[PDB]
């Protein structure tokens, strides 16, 4: 008796992320191949940005994941591949419990395998604080790919071998002494809505990824939540609007920058309810308009946008469904694990059934 | 007007059943079989001079 | 659980070979039905009307039928499965694209008529039109530069993806296949952005980085102009095409024993959500 | 039918191949001449006799 | 010039004039200039002896 799940393999370059130093049952996410990043930002940015800039920063940290080797620095296969427990200790300048967060980032820069491992976290973080500034958010670019269940180690590449739909509790692991795994998660970013909101009622809840993002000039932050939460994904606007929605507050007024607005204010009132009025008003038929002789005699009305906060540059968050518990009551526990030398904040989500989704921007 | 078409015999393989002991090569080994390993960790072989 | 599409009678000798080459592609059914014939299934099935349907028309019958990908290919009958019930009990499905962009591992991937340049079976006069199954971020992409090559005719053809150079304009008649989009998605912009301007006749009025964000800040925190009964108007217009240019996606692809990114003309293993 | 080795990863696996062929049977012919001439015929025949 | 990382000069109505002097009929210098980001490509030979 084993539940339908989906397995899958790629021939993964263990850059960013390492299924060693992670073990069985962690995150994983996919990413976009690089070569789209800097031209969509060259192309979609609001005016007056350094577009160049994600061109550079990820330039930067391309060409310091080998500094040696002999190592080119284009290929055929790359790592599109970012393990979750890089991703957080990335943004790891950017939470509260920054304690447990120094205790994320030092079996980051401890337990992978390679040399001066540190200085891409100060690199990719910054790429990540280009991502926002050149605009192209960065959930456009990651998206989910499973949870770790096998490994099979090379230099610089793996067999990564995850779970794409269906229960966590269910692919088999490779070793028979312990035949499955557990979704593994740090502390730092596990933000229950149920103590919270006051929701201490039992039932089946949801599991969501949730980033954040902070839009001023060069003070540009980031994170990553995995939220547990009895809320359908219809009814999450309003209830991450009550969280962040200072980020909100910083984002309109100070997102909006370098842009020149109209001096001085031009545009007046819009007189169509004042215009329909009155029957001595001129007017024009259907084959009148789009005439110079009579055109000059209708209302001239020149509009000028420019410099509006649009919905693009308000963005503070962005969702996704990831999967659900369907037990009776959420069964999470609390524990340490010892990542060699290193022993980590850890939360163990138990029972996990895999449903992923698309992004929506709560703009 | 009478045609006919043939199929004038059709041919397959013997594949060669290949064991380890028949080679020249099975006096590089000790090879002596588990019925686990999966079930073991990191073992040691020790060594005296 | 796999239906039959039965051929009629009388197929040439290219034509079997024909449909020997469309051996994994995405066709749509009316309803999942074990026994179907095939003039049920061809192009010529929704010409309803007087006009054959253009691309819009296209994307609404794709909501009203069911996907169905296509398995093997007996000469007598085309069996296939449709993608909404019968991917519960069998796992996983080939598909093959006919994209000139490549699919990665973990995509999901949505439908898209024929719009960038089609069997046509002359024993039995109809004509097979095929969707394209691109990835669904580009769907959003795509069609959006499509809407806005004909708001230029009344620079935009560069799309990179996955290291690669696209090139939409690969002229004459796609613009004119792509009329009646054109025609609906500037009338519900402009019906919005005058009713809008007519409930709160200030809103291009305000100071931008001055005066206006208080006029947003306060909406975050919780003869007649017949304006009321013109809502309708644009709120059911508005309100059916967020389902027609949604592209909801049907299909991720799971790789799993082979290449991690499919070609063209290549054969990608598909599951729908579980 | 092609035999298979078992590779260590994480180079995708190999599976068993197979190959199956026809060959179109090309057809040649072959000439050769007797001639005879006119006293030949009518000394077998009887016109000559 | 395939490599990136060297602080060119100032005046740059010589530094575009090196470049389509030097790359300007070479075996081994892009075609397409060269990404900010990436890697420049060598040019197709057509063939290889």
């Amino acid at each position: 008796g084993s539940p339908r799940h989906h397995l899958t393999r790629q021939v993964i370059l263990t850059d960013l992320c390492q299924p060693n130093a992670d073990r069985a049952g962690t995150l994983l996410l996919a990413l976009r191949h690089p070569a789209d990043l800097p031209h969509l930002a060259h192309q979609r940015a609001p005016p007056g940005r350094q577009t160049e800039r994600l061109g550079e920063a990820w330039g930067q940290l391309m060409e310091a994941t080998a500094l040696g080797s002999g190592r080119a620095e284009s290929g055929c296969t790359r790592a599109g591949l970012v393990s979750f427990n890089f991703l957080v200790a990335a943004c790891a300048a950017s939470y509260d419990a920054r304690d447990a967060a120094d205790a994320v980032r030092a079996h980051v820069t401890a337990n992978y395998r390679g040399t001066r491992v540190g200085a891409r976290l100060d690199r990719f973080s910054e790429c990540l604080r280009a991502m926002v500034h050149t605009h192209v958010f960065p959930h456009e670019v990651m998206r989910f790919f499973g949870g770790l269940v096998s490994w099979v180690t090379q230099d610089e590449l793996a067999s990564v071998t995850a779970v794409c739909a269906g229960p966590q509790e269910a692919a088999h692991t490779g070793h028979p002494g312990r035949p499955r795994s557990a979704v593994i998660l740090p502390a730092c970013a596990f933000v229950d809505l149920d103590a919270e909101l006051g929701l201490g009622g039992p039932g089946a809840a949801f599991l969501y990824l949730v980033f954040t993002y902070r839009q001023r000039r060069d003070q540009e932050l980031c994170c990553v939540y995995v939220i547990k939460s009895q809320l359908p994904p219809r009814g999450l606007e309003p209830a991450l609007e009550r969280l962040f929605g200072r980020l909100r507050i910083t984002n309109t007024i100070h997102g909006t920058e370098d842009m020149t607005p109209p001096a001085p204010n031009r545009n007046p009132d819009f007189p169509l309810a004042g215009l329909a009025a009155n029957p001595q008003t001129p007017r024009c038929s259907a084959g009148q308009v789009t005439n110079p002789q009579f055109a000059d005699r209708l209302y001239r009305w020149q509009p000028d946008l420019r410099g509006r906060p649009t919905a693009r540059t308000c963005t503070y968050a962005a969702f996704a469904e990831l999967g659900m518990m369907p037990e009776d009551s959420p069964r999470c526990l609390h524990r340490t694990e010892r990542f060699g030398a290193v022993s980590v904040p850890v939360v163990i989500l138990e029972g996990v059934v895999w449903r992923p989704g698309e992004w929506r921007a709560c703009a | 007007d009478v045609e006919f078409d043939a199929l004038l015999g059709s041919y397959c393989n013997t594949l060669s059943l290949v064991r380890f002991l028949e080679l020249g090569l099975s006096v590089a080994c000790v090879c002596t079989k588990f019925p686990e390993l999966a079930y073991m960790n990191e073992g040691r072989v020790q060594f005296e001079v | 659980f796999e239906t039959d599409i039965a051929i009629p009678s009388g197929i040439s000798r290219p034509d079997a070979a024909a449909l020997q080459r469309c051996e994994g592609r995405v066709v749509f059914l009316p309803t999942i039905r074990r026994q179907l014939t095939l003039a049920d299934v061809a192009h010529e099935s929704f010409v309803s009307g007087g006009v054959s349907p253009d691309t819009l028309g296209l994307l609404l019958a794709y909501r009203r039928r069911f996907p169905a990908v296509i398995t093997r290919v007996l000469p007598t009958r085309i069996v296939a499965c449709p993608l909404d019930v019968g991917l519960t009990h069998a796992g996983t499905v080939n598909l093959r694209n006919t994209s000139p962009v490549d699919l990665c591992n973990g995509d999901p991937i949505s439908l898209v008529p024929p719009v960038f340049e089609d069997v046509r079976l002359d024993s039995l006069d109809l004509t097979l039109r095929f969707p394209v199954p691109l990835p669904s971020p580009l769907a959003r992409e795509i069609v959006a530069r499509l809407v806005a090559r004909g708001i230029r005719d009344l620079d935009l053809n560069v799309l990179y993806y996955n290291g690669s150079r696209l090139s939409l304009l690969a002229l004459g008649p796609v613009n004119a296949e792509l009329r009646s989009l054109v025609l609906n998605m500037v009338y519900s912009i402009t019906e919005g952005t005058t009713i809008i301007l007519t409930l709160i006749p200030r809103l291009f009025a305000l100071s931008a980085q001055d005066g206006y964000v208080n006029a947003l800040l306060q909406m975050q925190s919780v003869r007649r102009l017949p304006l009321y009964e013109a809502l309708v108007a644009w709120l059911t217009h508005a309100g059916q095409l967020g389902d027609t240019l949604a592209l909801a996606p049907v299909v991720r692809v799971c790789t799993f024993d082979g290449a991690a990114v499919v070609r063209s003309g290549d054969m990608a293993p598909v599951i729908r959500y579980p | 039918h092609q035999p298979l080795i078992a590779r260590d990863g994480p180079h995708p696996i190999e599976q068993p191949t197979h190959n199956y062929m026809t060959k179109i049977i090309d057809r040649r012919a072959l000439n050769a001449a007797f001639s005879l001439a006119t006293e030949a015929i009518a000394l077998l025949t009887g016109e000559a006799l | 010039y395939l490599g990136r990382g060297a602080p060119p000069l100032l005046d740059n109505a010589a530094a575009v004039y090196l470049r389509n002097a030097v790359v300007a009929g070479n075996r081994l210098g892009p075609a397409q200039p060269v990404p900010v980001f990436g890697c420049a490509q060598v040019p197709r030979r057509a063939g290889m002896d």
